[PDB]
DNA sequence: GCTTATCAATTTGTAGCACC
DNA sequence: GGCCAAAAAAGCATT
DNA sequence: CGGTGCTACAAATTGATAAGCAATGCTTTTTTGGC
């Protein structure tokens, strides 16, 4: 699967950057997304998708193994909303 | 934060990296992530999250506005699963 | 208006990647 | 980096 | 450049609640490319 190592490589070949910069840039990229998210801000990457934050209240849950009913504590989760352009490029994808 | 705003922020911080280079990199990486998913391959970023593909069986859909039916072929859609760190840092509710 | 996703606790096999 | 008009993408409705 | 220990991660399991979406015309936001 695609990893930072691979991404760092493409940046090295295609754009000819030091393996140092091609490495840090990748990290910064995701770190900047994480940051924006932890600060409660929405991330909208045109051509790709949006990382929106939703605040979920508490709801009934349980222990899949046994069945012990346990309440899923309220929380704020990160969701991904892919745009059409991306959705179109994947709708006919063949799982490798 | 939009794609561009992302570039600006990254460009600002780094003083030893050309802004135009940051612009190219970001754009490239994303297009890289895109092609990957369109090739049927998943993305794995330990700590951040992972992008995969979920199958959508064929169904007799509808035109929500007119009500008319519409046959829909099987397809694949993107799916993201936030990594631990990402989940923790995002969840402000302790 | 219907289909798909969300999530609990626990185990088990896998793999990203920081650190030598 | 900024202005601006046009194109592209996304957002709305409701999705 | 390369081996590898640490752990995040994937898969699974049940069931109540939440989220997402088929078509498409019009609006709004973001990107683009010349200067």
């Amino acid at each position: 699967a695609l990893t930072k190592a691979e991404m760092s490589e493409y940046l090295f070949d295609k754009l000819g950057l030091s393996k140092r910069d091609a490495k840090e840039l990748v990290e910064l990229f995701f770190e900047e997304i994480r940051r924006a998210l932890e600060n409660g801000e929405q991330v909208k990457l045109s051509g790709f998708g949006n990382f929106d934050l939703r605040d979920k209240n508490q709801r009934p849950g349980r222990n899949p193994k046994t069945g012990e009913d346990i309440p899923i504590t309220a929380r704020r989760v990160v969701t991904f909303r892919p745009g059409q352009k991306l959705k179109s490029r994947v709708e006919n994808a063949s799982p490798k | 934060m939009t794609k561009s705003e992302l570039i600006e922020r990254l460009a600002t911080q780094q003083s030893h990296i050309p802004a135009k280079t940051v612009e190219d990199a970001v754009k490239e990486m994303l297009e890289h992530m895109a092609s990957t998913l369109a090739q049927g391959e998943r993305i794995a970023i330990r700590g951040f999250g992972s992008f995969s593909l979920h199958y959508r069986a064929p169904r007799t859909g509808r035109n929500p506005k007119t009500g008319d039916k519409v046959e829909l072929e099987g397809k694949y859609v993107p799916h993201f699963k936030p990594g631990k760190e990402l989940r923790d840092r995002a969840n402000i509710y302790g």
